[PDB]
């Protein structure tokens, strides 16, 4: 029952990630029309698509795809946060020069 | 009194043989749910930052 229940995961998990890289690359898009070349590999996230092929006597754990100091929740979430903040205040910038 | 202890004996090794698969079937589950629990902590995190 688990082993189906994490093909199907892992199969939501790519076509999550994939809808991820999409929103990561409009989003430098939408940043690169007003000149912010935002770098796409630095928001992006890179999981193997061949994790799951493993036998299951080998473990598999998020500190193999997100050590400690790396994690979503620990650098990249921060990252993007603060990229907002970034654009809030260029928001807050430009609306000073309207 | 003799087929008792023979079945003793095809007793006691059945259960090592399948004590050593149920070890087995643990550390897959053991790995399984860590993998669960990894993928899902992982999708909540991408969907929390779209």
């Amino acid at each position: 029952s688990r082993k189906l229940e994490a093909e199907g995961i892992f199969k939501s998990l790519l076509d999550t990630l994939r809808q991820y890289d999409s929103s990561i690359q409009n989003l430098t898009r939408s940043r690169s029309q007003l000149g912010h070349n935002v770098n796409d590999s630095s928001l992006k996230i890179n999981i193997s698509e061949n994790l799951l092929d493993r036998d299951f006597h080998e473990g598999i754990s998020y500190e193999q795809l997100f050590p400690k100091g790396s994690g979503i929740n620990e650098s990249i979430k921060k990252s993007i946060l603060k990229l907002n903040d970034e654009i809030q205040e260029r928001i807050k910038t430009i609306e000073k020069d309207n | 009194m003799e087929e008792l202890s023979e079945g003793i004996k095809e007793l006691n090794d059945l259960l090592i043989q399948r004590k050593k698969t149920l070890d087995d079937l643990t550390a897959q589950q053991k790995n399984l749910q860590d993998t669960v629990t990894t993928f899902e902590t992982i999708i909540s995190e991408l969907y929390d930052v779209l």
